[PDB]
């Protein structure tokens, strides 16, 4: 609308938004968590008597 | 995971002897033998992917 309504602008941002890129990179981000644990016990018992 | 694995024996042996002669113009043997074992085996596992 020409005359000033909140909601239906507020619509524009909704769809397009507030910004728009003047520069940037494009490109790939790989990002990796690995995280092994491991425990192990032995017992060994022998009695003669 | 976890996999567990407990193993036992036990091995028991009791032994008795005994030997009794006498002589009185009236000649005697006595003898005993006695032998007792007990024996036990336990394994187990458990295994958890």
């Amino acid at each position: 609308p020409l005359e000033y309504n909140s909601a239906l602008y507020s619509r524009i941002f909704d769809d397009f938004g507030t910004h728009y890129f003047t520069s940037g990179s494009l490109g790939g981000v790989y990002d990796l968590l690995y995280q092994f644990s491991s425990e192990e016990l032995k017992n060994s018992g022998l009695t003669e008597e | 995971f976890y996999n567990s694995t407990w193993s036992y024996v036990k091995h028991t042996s009791t032994e008795h002897t005994s030997s009794s002669r006498k002589r009185s113009f009236f000649r005697s043997s006595s003898s005993s033998s006695r032998s007792y074992t007990s024996h036990t085996n336990e394994i187990h596992k458990g295994k958890s992917y």
